[PDB]
């Protein structure tokens, strides 16, 4: 029942790792919800935040698997806003 | 088929120490500083401090910033 | 057999925590206690 519950997940978490909540001056715009936190990207909680954010000041002008003890994601997610700021901040200078 | 592997990761968690966060480097720093090994230091710090001597030589804009 | 194929699989979810920081003779005992949290200690750098 370990290999199942890792088969659901696996699935159910397309939708989301293919999009936070957005509203309608810039820091009202993307805001962190505090309840819907996964408690082991409570580390990174404002990294991803940060990163799509640098991402659509851009964009509006012109895979991931979970492992335990194992960091694979929490690396992973560095490695792309490492490049998100590299591609809005080169934009400005 | 234990102990084959339990030398191989404290010898790679010492090299870790030494080669990546240059343990070597902050002994033979801190004494530098706290030991007073490093002349023109000892004898400028103190050098300072002795040239006023309460209310004065106490507050963080003397001492923090000598 | 028997008791063989219990303690087989009766030992696997104890390897797993094993497999994260990679009586009895005391000589090993309080190896295994320091060579896991030297893992579990590279693993947060």
């Amino acid at each position: 029942a370990q290999e199942l519950c890792l088969y659901l997940t696996k699935a159910a978490s397309a939708p989301y790792f293919e999009v936070v909540e957005e509203h309608e001056y810039w820091d009202q715009r993307y805001t962190i919800v505090q309840q819907q936190i996964p408690s082991f990207l409570q580390k990174m909680a404002d990294k991803i935040l940060s990163t799509g954010k640098y991402l659509n000041v851009v964009r509006e002008c012109g895979e991931i698997i979970y492992t335990l003890k194992e960091r694979a994601y929490v690396e992973q997610i560095e490695k792309a806003f490492n490049y998100a700021s590299k591609v809005l901040l080169d934009f400005l200078m | 088929p234990l102990a084959a592997h339990i030398s191989l990761v404290n010898k790679a968690a010492v090299d870790y120490f030494f080669v990546e966060l240059h343990l070597e480097a902050h002994y033979e720093a801190l004494r530098h500083f706290l030991l007073m090994e490093d002349g023109e230091f000892a004898q400028s710090l103190s050098d300072l401090l002795f040239e006023k001597l309460p209310g004065e030589l106490l507050n963080p804009l003397v001492l923090n910033s000598v | 057999p028997v008791l063989l194929s219990l303690l087989k699989t009766s030992c696997e979810p104890y390897t797993r925590f094993i497999h994260d920081w990679v009586v009895f003779l005391k000589h090993i005992a309080h190896d295994i206690y320091v060579c896991g949290k030297t893992i579990n200690l590279l693993k947060l750098c």
